[PDB]
């Protein structure tokens, strides 16, 4: 048996989770602004996080800082289409949401985002 | 103690919500399109109150537009569900909205309130998935309620009145009304017939195919009749999923909001439910532990009740969590999945 | 707007597989004297009871629960594995203990589909 909806229920109840600031273990710093989140849903949309929490050394590490000139808007974009599955691209932003995608190597993203 | 207003305002909805003051009424026998939500199952009825919280793009595009443009839509009272056949509906009124963004999730609350009833010709799916219909608009005592000045007063008031009706039937359904609440007052209950009808009609606890044919009905006196009548021959509630099980008698049900013993709430996920009041259920079985967000009754933590002998869905607890609370103890039932018994 | 009707499943993937090497795993339950270990996040995410014991300031800082001992554990890992994989594996054999837990860990979609294929 299989359920066509556990997936994207279990991530709206994470996002929730989130909103609610619960068990979240971490923050990441962004153009001097914060996002907290959980290093286990991080690790699993991104390849930077994956890299970052499988470290034995920086996996202990509940703030983390990436590159400072990362587009705030496109991480926090990218952050909800983590959480949502969801991407609202826009004439405006379409260029850092790409940028940031590749920093954060994430593959699929910055592929779709040549297509447009 | 309890607060009878409260319920009523649908505060766990938000506190904030952008208001509209206006009404809108088509004249009568005319003919109009109206568009439909993709899916409200309730016959709403003139004058009842209904929230909703709805998720979809093409629901939210379309409420947004409605907002902007008239403010209305429609709701067909299905006479069964896997048809999708209606032939009555009843066209529902905007007048509190919100839209809520919550970290890339959209949402928007929203409270109606019925107008006017109608009749479908034939209904048209345009292209976005929003349903048309092609729709034709159908027309429409001592201060002291002491026992002896109103026996007196009313045989006097029927002596005059047919020395050579709509009072007498308002006042026997009061009557009636008042047998479920003690603190029930006159100048709730609207002096209108037809105000007065489509209230108790509402109130009413009992199935779809009695509300669609109560709906149906064009004169005030013939629905106070029918009320009349349904109201002395309802017995008790039983599982819709049993066919034969106690869960509540007719005399057990009391008022708790100014709606009635009956109202219209709605769920976290957007599903609505019709909730009956009662302080005593039977057969229900008690599943998890207390709790209070998105409570339905401020001050009181609902806990799921079960059909025990079923294992289907009925209701809640419901119980005050301090302690000079009157009702230290209640039940919320929903209509939905209990059937009245005769 | 875009969607991706696979990245939900992507993420559940990447979640079982920390799972399977026991990475960033925090918490471990207790069923039939026999232990899983997996993630409290995920486990409040699919159940109403784990819902209300990781919401609860006491319990939430412990990292071993145990359940009510009479639960069947094969059910359990069987449940586990559905909230890590969204894929449900019931057999005659064990549908009524899959239901009995879930009601117990207070998942209602899960008895939904219980009470569903037992009506067939
Ligand atoms: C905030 N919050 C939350 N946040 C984060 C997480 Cl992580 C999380 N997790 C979770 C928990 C428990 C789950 C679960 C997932 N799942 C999904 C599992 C899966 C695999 C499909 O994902 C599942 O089945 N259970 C049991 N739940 C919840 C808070 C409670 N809340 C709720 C509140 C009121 C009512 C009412 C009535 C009652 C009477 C009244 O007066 N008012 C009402 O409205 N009815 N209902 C239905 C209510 C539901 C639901 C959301
Ligand atoms: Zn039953």
């Amino acid at each position: 048996i299989q359920f066509t909806r556990h997936a994207s229920d279990v991530l709206l109840n994470l996002n929730r989770l989130r909103s609610r600031d619960i068990l979240t273990d971490v923050v990441i710093v962004v153009s001097r602004e914060q996002f907290r989140a959980h290093k286990t849903v991080l690790m699993a949309c991104s390849g930077l996080f994956y890299s970052i929490f499988t470290d034995q050394l920086k996996c202990n590490l509940s703030v983390i800082n990436l590159d400072p000139e990362i587009n705030p808007e496109g991480f926090c974009i990218l952050l909800d289409f983590m959480y949502t599955s969801r991407l609202n691209l826009r004439e405006g932003n379409i260029m850092a949401v790409m940028a940031t995608a590749m920093y954060l190597q994430m593959e699929h993203v910055v592929d779709t985002c040549r297509k447009f | 103690n309890f607060d009878t207003s409260l319920p009523t305002s649908h505060t766990y909805l938000g506190a904030d919500m952008e208001e509209f003051h206006g009404r809108t009424l088509h004249d009568d026998d005319s003919c109009q399109v109206i568009p439909v939500l993709p899916q409200v199952m309730m016959i709403l009825i003139p004058g009842q109150t209904l929230p909703l919280q709805l998720f979809h793009p093409q629901e939210v595009s379309m409420v947004r537009n409605l907002i902007q443009k008239d403010r209305t839509f429609a709701v067909l009272a299905y006479s069964n569900v896997q048809e999708r056949e209606a032939q009555f509906g009843t066209t529902a009124e905007i007048y509190a909205y919100r839209e809520e963004q919550d970290f890339g999730i959209e949402i928007v609350k929203v409270k109606a309130i019925g107008r006017q009833r109608f009749k479908v010709l034939e209904l048209r799916t345009q292209s976005d998935g929003i349903q048309q219909a092609k729709v034709q608009i159908l027309p429409e005592k001592p201060v002291s309620r002491e026992d002896q000045c109103s026996y007196k007063w009313w045989q006097k008031y029927q002596k005059r009145k047919f020395h050579c009706d709509a009072e007498t039937l308002m006042d026997r359904i009061k009557k009636q009304l008042r047998e479920w609440d003690e603190n029930l007052k006159d100048d709730s209950l609207p002096s209108n017939p037809i105000d007065f009808s489509y209230r108790v009609a509402a109130c009413l606890p009992i199935d779809d195919v009695l509300r669609i044919q109560l709906l149906k009905i064009g004169s005030a006196i013939q629905r106070l009749r029918c009320e009349l009548d349904i109201m002395n021959k309802c017995t008790s509630l039983c599982c819709k999923q049993c066919q034969e099980t106690e869960i509540t008698t007719k005399n057990e049900i009391f008022s708790l909001s100014l709606c009635g013993p009956m109202a219209a709430y709605v769920n976290p996920h957007g599903y609505v439910h019709e909730t009956l009041t009662v302080y005593k259920a039977c057969n229900l079985n008690l599943i998890g532990r207390p709790s209070t967000e998105h409570s339905w009754f401020p001050g009181y933590a609902w806990t799921v009740a079960q059909c025990k002998i079923c294992a289907s869905h009925i209701g809640w607890k419901f119980t005050a969590t301090k302690k000079d609370m009157s009702p230290q103890k209640f039940w919320g039932l929903t209509r939905s999945a209990l059937l009245p018994t005769i």
